[PDB]
């Protein structure tokens, strides 16, 4: 979410 | 207790490289899940490592935050004290 990808619960930032 | 204070600035292109998992939402607390090689996460005084334990991201207490506003709160760029994100961190 906000622009960052979500997967599995985990956000990249 | 054991905490570590961290400052990071992103990279020309905002991103830290570090990922996170938990939040309020997900009922666990905030973890590093992974730290990628040569991003300011990997690069900063000292490391941020996963399992570390996020407490507060620019002195901010995120107890009680999901996952999406811990999100938020680390791109709030206007936030960070002298451009650097501050995490205080538990490691594991």
């Amino acid at each position: 979410s906000w622009e960052s990808h979500k997967s599995g619960g985990e956000t990249r930032l | 207790d054991n905490l570590v204070l961290i400052r990071m600035k992103p990279d020309e292109n905002g991103r830290f490289g570090f990922n996170v998992k938990g939040g309020y939402d997900q009922k666990m607390p905030v973890i590093v899940s992974r730290v990628a090689p040569g991003t300011p996460a990997d690069l900063c005084v000292p490391r941020l490592n996963e399992g570390d334990q996020v407490v507060l991201i620019n002195g901010r207490d995120i107890a009680e935050h999901t996952h999406d506003q811990v999100v938020l709160f680390i791109k709030a760029s206007c936030e960070r004290h002298s451009g650097e994100l501050m995490l205080l961190v538990r490691p594991n």
